[PDB]
RNA sequence: UUGACAUUGUGAAGAGACAUAGAGGGUGUAGAAUAAGUGGGAGCUUCGGCGCCAGUGAAAUACCACUACCUUUAUAGUUUC
RNA sequence: GAAGACAUUGUCAGGUGGGGAGUUUGGCUGGGGCGGCACAUCUGUUAAACGAUAACGCAGAUGUCCUAAGGGGGGCUCAUGGAGAACAGAAAUCUCCAGUAGAACAAAAGGGUAAAAGCCCCCUUGAUUUUGAUUUUCAGUGUGAAUACAAACCAUGAAAGU
RNA sequence: GCGGAUUUAGCUCAGUUGGGAGAGCGCCAGACUGAAGAUCUGGAGGUCCUGUGUUCGAUCCACAGAAUUCGCACCA
RNA sequence: CAAUUUU
């Protein structure tokens, strides 16, 4: 018959998210050496909501 | 039915040439064959894709297939063929068909 | 192998060619090592291949090439014959031992349908010659 | 050839120590089944003796009653019946008349264990009263089929030499080597046993 | 289907014309048949032997070949639009001596 | 999706089978025995074991080149998971 | 940093696979389906006295059975019914007497058969071998079936012959 | 068509090296209490798939065959 | 530990 639904997600064709708002890459320090022999502190400037 | 064993029957030879008696067998068709001519040229022909060029035959009514009787004989151990009638119970050992006296009651 | 386009392997015939996986490319896979040699280098002319190194999934090669123009090749004689304008891009014709077993040229009992091209021979056999007076 | 030279007739007589003969049992492994199919029957020829004490423990009608001391010595005609239960057993491989294809259930019944009378599971009886009844020194040992294996194919006694023994195991081994065909497992060639009683041989 | 067999309609065709159930009567076999003679054809029913098919039944024609205990018979056949002769093997018993041209001998 | 082969190398542990010096299981009545084996039948044995003799059982006995799957099993040898 | 000769990649081999691909989905017929098979055959009848002759006309049948229920030879006569015998009876067995088939012959219905083609006893394996001719459907193509033969060898009979 | 599996008391279950017929329910009897109703013992159990053959000794083995079977294989 | 009726 004809392709199904849950298979023309495979291709970005209108079932691509929706990426003007989210704001940005949520992932955490990449592995240094003072991450592995001490540590280095920093303060956080706001929260937000997101997207 | 019932066929008795021993059938001296009219061999053939070159030998005799007259009336010398044999003892009688069915057979089977044994097995196909490998590396014969006629399947060299059914698996030359069903290779590849397609699939399925020879008819196979799905439509069957006979119920017995013509039992057939081999002559083999003794003097110098020829045998010979016989087609009697087809039959759906070929009782080929003794079972001698008597005077039935009783008939089992 | 090779594995023939058609989107999702449904190839709309008869099923004596349907399927797709294990169709195996009727020209030899030495001789592919060159349209994609000849093209990164246009202005010379592949003289000839050899084997060199076979892993499991790249069968290496050479390719020995000439400047056609470096007028040492244009002088010095042994050599100029390559020269000639017959011989640009002189694989895809299908003219190196590479290629020419793959068009399998040679003469015999054996290569009836190949000993010009096997479409001269396909054409000579089956065009109907008519002559003027009527034999 | 697979006894040519020698381990029968050369190094055999170097070892001996009975000074009474000696009578070669065999040893061979030939496998056939319960499938009672090919029994080990067709007992072969039989040219020359193994050194016989045993004394045949029968009655005759033979034709040759009338001169039956030339090679045996055994006469008392048919009409002893009732001397069968127990008192001889001196008898293990016997003849017998014609005559017993008539009578013989009356010496059998309660002597059935130690074969003291024939019956079915052991019938002898031969009409053939010239070769195996004329030479009565040829002990007639059987290969008798039992349900494995039954390979006792003799030879001489301990002074019987090589050239004496180019015929003795070469012709008489047609037992396993004329039923033993296509429905035969191993030995279409052998793997021989050769020593009677007393020292050591070679299991080849 | 239809049953158009061998001895079809022949319910009255063979059967032993009725006051003469019995067995042949011996001034049959003893007439012989050299060939070039008229004969006619009366099947009979009490044998069984060499009969003929039913549509030979009355008809007539001239004796070819003798044999030993039968004759052939040749016989014109209507079938379309041509004649044939036809070859048949009847036994001695189905067939006489007709009466119609020894009046042209006499 | 599941096998084999190749890409694919360098070292050890053991397991089961093929494989071999081989060890050794057994229902009455009688034999002698209270019995699975295979046979010629007489002696070899410091013994006189049965003497092959009858003694009686399912085929003898003592005895052997070993005739039972020669399983119950430790071992050198193949391949091996 | 992990993972390391296993995954991955390539070729071959089974399994899974309407996710796809290609293709069919009988014929007769008082419209078509459905019911039946009248599609291949056989008996009688419809059939108008050579033959041929139709309907989803009529009443039925077959896709098997048989070493004897084949072959031969020899002895006997059946269905019934009447007269009589102890248990014996509407139904047992034994005589006598009439008895053209009114009985039996593998299987539908016709035809046929009486010192038999039927019912019993004896002897066997012609239910063999080589190839041709002929008949009915028939275009006078073929399959199937049958018929008279020729040459061999057998069986049976005492023999003619089968 | 190949390769393996089953066939019993009457229904339902099962052991037998190959030197014995294995348990319950329908029916019938008896007992135990004051009578029932459950409970107890005994009686009525067999072409024992149908055979054939084997070994000293077949309800059980070897080979063959009829009802059911599960996988596998399909060129008139 | 089995156990329930009895005009
Ligand atoms: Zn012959």
């Amino acid at each position: 018959g004809r392709v199904i639904r849950n298979q023309r997600k495979g291709a970005g064709s209108i079932f691509t998210s929706h990426t003007r708002l989210r704001q940005g890459a949520a992932k955490l320090r990449t592995l240094d050496y003072a991450e592995r022999h001490g540590y280095i502190r920093g303060i956080v400037k706001q929260i937000v909501h997101d997207s | 039915v019932n066929v008795p064993k021993t059938r001296k029957t009219y061999c053939k030879g070159k030998t005799c040439r007259k009336h010398t008696q044999h003892k009688v067998t069915q057979y089977k068709a044994g097995k196909a064959s490998l590396f014969a001519q006629g399947k060299r040229r059914y698996d030359r022909k069903q290779s590849g894709f397609g699939g399925q060029t020879k008819p196979v035959f799905h439509k069957k009514a006979k119920t017995t297939k013509k039992v057939v009787l081999r002559l083999e004989c003794v003097k110098c151990k020829t045998r010979a063929q016989l087609t009697l009638k087809r039959c759906k119970h070929f009782e080929l050992g003794g079972e001698k068909k008597q005077k039935g006296q009783a008939l089992q009651f | 192998n090779r594995k023939r386009p058609v989107p999702k392997g449904a190839t709309y015939g008869k099923p004596t060619n349907q399927g797709v996986n294990e169709l195996k490319y009727q020209r030899s896979l030495r001789a592919t090592a060159e349209e994609r040699v000849g093209r990164r280098a246009a202005n010379l002319r592949v003289l000839n291949s050899y084997w060199v190194n076979q892993d499991s999934t790249y069968k290496y090669f050479e390719v020995i090439l000439v400047d056609p123009q470096h007028k040492a090749i244009r002088r010095d004689a042994r050599y100029n014959w390559i020269c000639d304008p017959v011989h640009k891009h002189r694989e895809a014709r299908g003219l190196t031992a590479t290629g020419k077993k793959s068009r399998g040229i040679n003469k015999g009992h054996k290569f009836n349908n190949t000993k010009a091209g096997r479409r001269k021979t396909w054409k000579r056999q089956n065009t109907l010659s008519l002559w003027r007076y009527r034999k | 050839v697979k006894e040519l030279l020698k381990y029968s007739n050369e190094t055999k007589k170097r070892n001996f120590l009975e000074t009474v003969e000696l009578q070669v049992g065999l040893k061979n492994y030939d496998p056939q089944r319960d499938k009672r199919f090919s029994g080990s029957l067709k007992l072969p020829n039989c040219p020359r003796p193994n050194m016989s004490i045993c004394i045949f423990g029968d009655a005759f009608d033979v034709d040759r009653a009338k001169s039956c001391g030339v090679d045996a010595m055994s006469v008392d005609d048919l009409k002893k019946l009732n001397k069968n239960k127990k008192l001889i057993k001196k008898l293990s491989k016997k003849y017998n008349a014609f005559i017993a294809s008539e009578v013989l259930i009356k010496q059998v019944p309660r002597l059935l264990g130690p074969q003291l009378s024939k019956a079915g599971k052991f019938p002898t009886p031969v009409s053939h009263n010239d070769d195996l009844y004329g030479k009565v020194t040829d002990v007639r040992s059987t290969i008798k089929f039992q349900l494995k294996k039954v390979l006792c194919l003799a030879v001489a006694v301990g002074n019987v030499e090589m050239e004496e023994d180019v015929l003795v195991n070469q012709i008489l081994m047609s037992v396993n080597f004329f039923v033993s065909l296509l429905k035969k497992n191993w030995q279409n060639v052998g793997s021989l046993v050769v020593k009677s009683s007393m020292g050591p041989a070679f299991r080849l | 289907g239809k049953s158009h067999g061998y001895r079809s309609r022949t319910r009255y065709m063979f059967q032993r014309d009725f006051r003469k159930h019995g067995a042949v009567h011996l001034s049959t076999y003893l007439k012989v048949y050299k060939v070039g003679d008229i004969v006619d054809i009366k099947a009979n029913g009490s044998i069984q032997k060499g009969m003929p098919h039913k549509f030979y039944q009355g008809k007539t024609g001239v004796v070819y070949n003798v044999t030993k205990s039968s004759v052939g018979v040749i016989i014109n056949k209507m079938v379309g639009n041509r004649y044939l002769e036809k070859r048949l093997n009847l036994r001695v018993e189905h067939i006489k001596h007709s009466k119609c041209r020894q009046e042209f001998l006499e």
